[PDB]
């Protein structure tokens, strides 16, 4: 089961405390052993 | 060598042994994932206090 916990708040270090809320739950059921990231270009 | 391809005999005015019938097979599978497809159910009203 893949879950997304999303919290957005206004604010090189974060400070303060906040509570995250769930967003998207998809029962995909696959093995994920590794991950990467993406980049926007201009 | 036998030729497997045969045309349909389907006409409404023929007999019992050949008639066209629409056949839908509903394939149901229950996995460990929760079900995204449910059927409807009749409910009742809401009673307060």
């Amino acid at each position: 089961y893949f879950k997304i916990y999303s919290k957005h708040t206004p604010i090189d270090l974060p400070q303060g405390f906040s509570a995250l809320e769930p967003l998207v739950d998809l029962p995909i059921g696959i093995n994920i052993t590794r991950f990467q990231t993406l980049l926007a270009l201009h | 060598c036998y030729f497997p391809l045969r045309s349909y005999s389907f006409r409404p005015t023929y007999g019992v042994g050949h008639q066209p019938y629409r056949v839908v097979v509903l394939s149901f599978e229950l996995l460990h994932a929760p079900a995204t497809v449910c059927g409807p159910k009749k409910s009742t009203n809401l009673v307060k206090n």
